[PDB]
């Protein structure tokens, strides 16, 4: 959680992880 | 088990779980069936664990005022009933008022057959329409007049649904993310979200209502999701989805969506429902091999014993052991033992339904027309090529692919040879006119572990016996043991060896003389 | 067919500049059941 | 109000027409700000309306894009009337794309209605608004779905704080203005500026305090200036809000009556008054413009364009207000769980008959129809589909139709009609049956008699216990025998227990079998129950209720009892807790303890006992200089008890019980015993005069030494110090049995010369004070 | 059922 959420992130947003400027809340917040 | 025990009248309620009990192991039957279930804990899984065996019955069955109960499953070997009692109308399967039913018996497998009575199924306020006709397809033409009230059966049920397809599966060791398609009523606003729902299920016969009873106890996980962000076309939008979390490794899940809806007269609708699929995460390192136990069955051979880690994350395979030396941690070459001192959801769709409403009623206003080894399954292992007496040091560590464990240690150390210890020949002595004897013994050059001292025993003709300790040090320093100072007078003397593990075998007896002055 | 903000989305996308009109409902016609672009346009003023 | 009087205004589209404002002081009627699709903030920055102080109606505004905030749009805007609402709102703001804040600082009082803020993604600014004190119904509103909602708006307020649902926040319109709070003795006329209150006939802000000529907006109605409770005899009522001479009422009626192009209403005059229309049992005169009464039965016959109207708000009430008949059919469904019985009341209230039919649908909030209060008569010459006069398909929360002790309501054709009513009880609608006169007929659908009133208590006959046993964990309960009229048609009883704190009662239901039949009802047994696993002391709440067949042709309600509050018996407590003694001082201790966690009934006293304990055998016997070796009380009402009058340094126990009742055979609790040892004292350990000694010939000196009379427990060893002139000092050990074996010490092998010896005493406690020096010498060989 | 039975009698 916070930090796990980027390990999460890392996992779900395939090979764009970027990050910081549910399933899809975290879809439109790491892709590049 | 009793196959044609009876029952007192031929009828017997059933209230809670101890009236059922009387039926335990009663395969068949011989006697009408009422149950009244209303309450309790864990009913379902109690029911079927005392009458699950009833495979016939004699007599008719009736199901009343069953609140607590979801789904008849707990009949699970039912076959057969003979419906010889019948009823008023001579009916042999009734219900009433079971304001929770809601799955009967899952008609794709299970099969039922009854000879004689008809069917009886009015105010069950959840219960389906399929299932009451697959109740008419296999009950018999030949027995039914069908007797259903088609306005009060599942009236508050969903009787027509579509099905939600998965789009995208993803799995790791402890997470899956899970995509499936949009589904959007023809009022898009009456999508209030998506239900998840998931379960260990380590074997395929789980149904959606299997273990549910009406006070709780579900078997499924509940999980809420908010509608996507609908955007013209698919080309814009997104597929829904959610992102489980907190699985366990290698275990295979059921999972399925179900969509909510609000209820409206006009434009009536009802949801979708995703099938059971069935996932399994992957497989991660495999815990830590459990139990070592060391026993050694020859001065070179051990064996050892474990046991497979707790969570084996994997089938495990190719166990992996390391052996080590370990010698002594020096202090004992240097110690001189002969020294002294040393040795409400209402509330919500009324609320969106309100929503709805509003806005409704403002667009009609506005809007105005015109080395190691590799073990294999085996949880046993005997080692060898080790010393008579150092002891080693083993590392043993479960694996599972060829992705391996962590790690686990077990120490050991073989039992001697006494020989190892045992001394060889006579004592080649030296005398001189000083009344000083020089004693000599064969040095064990290779001991069990080391030796610590020599016993010499030395005693004279018709008199008493004395002893010596001869250390190490004191070995390597005179070069052997001088006695001095020895009264006059003939003596025979022994020497013993005294090792880590224990003593040798003693001398043969040399003779000297001492001179008198 | 059409409801909610896609009605408005919609009425504004075909009427354009002409505005709304200004002095049983639309949502009868375009919500519960479904509607042409012909009976979208009565509500754009002249 | 020094301005024009505008008569409501719709603007679209273009902020050109704005513009009609520009002179406007109140607007008679709503106004809509809607659909500016093409809009941009640089159009709204240079445009202010600060003339407008009243909107009589209420204020919309609808994807208005480009509109930031309202605080230079309504500098001034004061109170907003709500005589008409937008479906019981009298502010909406929906989907105002850009909008920021609110700002409508000046805002003080919404007479009638609520507000609605909604689908407002960018609007913050929402939370530091304190509704209470401008609505006085702030239950109803439903500010939803807004930025506030969604992430953190940054309300960075400039302002006096108010509490509400007890937290304590500030309140602020924008981030440089703040809402004008006002004396609680200020109450709904506004206050000045420096907090003095206005005249009870203004309204929000006011120039000077307590004059009735220098307030912007006026209670009650406004007149040349001035505000006044009711207008003089020469004016009349008008809107609601402000008095018109006969010239004005009579203008009007004149200018309506020339043409019907889109229609307006024949003003007329009544109990000073300019309304619409002449109220129900008056007709219009000829000349004066006054409604005179009738020469007989006057109703006021409302038309229903579309045959059926569906009343779902406020607004379609109030489009029948003052109707007798109503020439059509009535839907009610009303959602949102608002409870608008009250204005249902107001507006329908005056309906006698009905032509059609009646239909309540979905109508959650509802609790009765009783807002029908003069409904004489549904003529029901236009039926429901199905020939239904009487319409109930799915009502949450209703729990009555009528009170038919004193209302009367007959049906001259057409069946009822009553389903999924869950809180509708089947005698009420059975009662509806006999009142209406439907008998003669039948109703196919006359109830779903399982989906109605399942969720309601429907029993009525009264039961009554016979009598009550308590124990300390049983209670037995038995209870006079219930009979329907049909006998088979018994079920049971069922007997529900909870635990009740409170006198003012989750339940644990519990399925009776019926009781067993006798042939003499005389001779019948009494039904009973008994209980098990109760706290003792402990207050429950019982009860007992029936079960019948709902036989539609005997429709029995089977009955039910009271509610009564019976406490358990006490019983023995449970240990105190947290028992510990402290020695404040050497002859001083202290025993504290906590209540038991099962007092078992009210706590009464404790009984502490204490007394002196022997010092250990082992004490006397060992040696230390070895290496490696060394009455009673009462207590109420507290937890702390001390004792004085003790020794220092003894050991001692504490036995401390806890009673529930001191008269009647006492019962306490087990036994606690702690045991501790008190502070010593420096002095008792202490030597007192010098050692004696003897010298002998053989270089041998024997030293004496007074024990301690009253040491710290006991003295275990001696320490003797002695050092020879001019040399080193030496140590030495004498323990206790050492001490008693030579009676003191000796002093063997001592060298020759002059020696000084001093000795001290060791204790369980500590060392004591050492002795005066003593000086020997050593002969010399 | 020693307590039952007492309060049975």
């Amino acid at each position: 959680c916070g930090a796990e959420l980027v390990d999460a992130l890392q996992f779900v947003c395939g090979d764009r992880g970027f990050y910081f400027n549910d399933l899809r809340r975290l879809e439109m917040y790491c892709a590049p | 088990c009793p196959k044609v025990c009876h029952l007192l009248e031929g009828e017997k309620t059933i209230d809670s779980v101890t009236s059922a009990q009387e039926l335990r192991g009663c395969t068949v039957i011989n006697g009408s069936l009422i149950i009244n279930i209303r309450g309790g804990n864990n009913l379902a899984a109690e029911l079927e664990a005392n009458l699950g065996l009833i495979e016939e019955i004699s007599g008719y069955l009736k199901i009343r005022r069953s609140y607590a109960l979801v789904s008849l499953s707990f009949f699970r070997k039912l076959r057969l009933i003979r419906g010889e009692t019948l009823e008023i109308g001579n009916y042999s399967f009734y219900a009433l008022d079971n304001q929770n039913l809601r799955q009967l018996w899952d008609w794709s497998k299970h099969n039922l057959t009854i000879t004689q009575g008809k069917l009886f199924f009015h105010y069950n306020p959840k219960l389906c329409l399929s299932e009451i006709h697959k109740m008419e397809e296999v009950s018999g033409k030949g027995r039914q007049e069908n007797d259903i009230a088609l306005k009060t059966n599942g009236d508050q049920a969903s009787c027509e649904n579509e099905l939600l397809k998965f789009s995208y599966i993803r799995t790791s060791f402890d997470k899956i993310l899970l995509r499936w398609e949009p589904y959007w009523p023809p009022d898009f606003r009456d999508l209030l979200g998506f239900m998840l729902f998931y379960k260990e299920a380590p074997y395929q016969n789980v149904t959606e209502f299997d273990g549910q009873d009406a006070c709780g106890s579900n078997s499924w996980t509940v999980v809420d999701i908010d509608p996507p962000l609908r955007s013209n076309d698919p080309k814009s939008q997104n597929h829904p989805g959610w992102l489980m979390r907190g699985l366990k490794p290698w275990t295979q899940y059921a999972i399925f969506v179900k969509t909510l809806v609000t209820f409206s007269d006009e434009r009536r609708t009802y949801g979708a429902k995703s099938d059971i699929i069935y996932v399994q995460t992957d497989a991660t390192n495999p815990s830590v091999p459990l139990d070592p136990i060391s026993v050694s069955n020859s001065s070179s051979q051990i064996i050892l014993k474990w046991k497979p880690p707790s969570d084996p994350n994997g089938n495990i395979t190719h166990y992996l052991v390391f052996w080590e030396r370990q010698a002594e941690d020096s202090e004992l070459f240097e110690l001189d033992y002969c020294l002294k001192g040393l040795k409400q959801i209402l509330k919500e769709l009324e609320e969106s339904s309100f929503r709805k409403t509003f806005e409704d009623y403002l667009h009609n206003v506005v809007f105005v027309p015109r080395p190691f080894e590799k073990v294999v399954n085996k949880e046993s292992l005997v080692i060898s090529g080790l010393r008579h007496f150092t002891g080693y040091r083993i590392e043993l560590q479960a694996c599972n692919q060829d992705r391996c464990s962590v790690a686990a240690y077990v120490s050991a150390r073989t039992m001697p040879e006494a020989k190892a210890d045992d001394i060889v020949g006579p004592v080649t002595h030296e005398i001189f006119e000083n009344n000083v004897v020089h004693l000599m013994w064969q040095e064990p050059k290779e001991p069990n572990g080391l030796i610590v001292l020599y016993e010499v025993s030395y005693r004279r003709y018709g008199d008493e016996e004395l002893h010596l300790c001869v250390s190490r040090k004191h070995f390597a320093l005179e070069r052997g043991c001088r006695l001095r100072g020895l009264s006059p007078g003939n003596y025979s003397v022994r020497i013993r060896a005294t090792s880590l593990a224990g003593n040798g075998s003693w001398t043969e007896p040399t003779y000297f003389y001492v001179t008198d002055y």
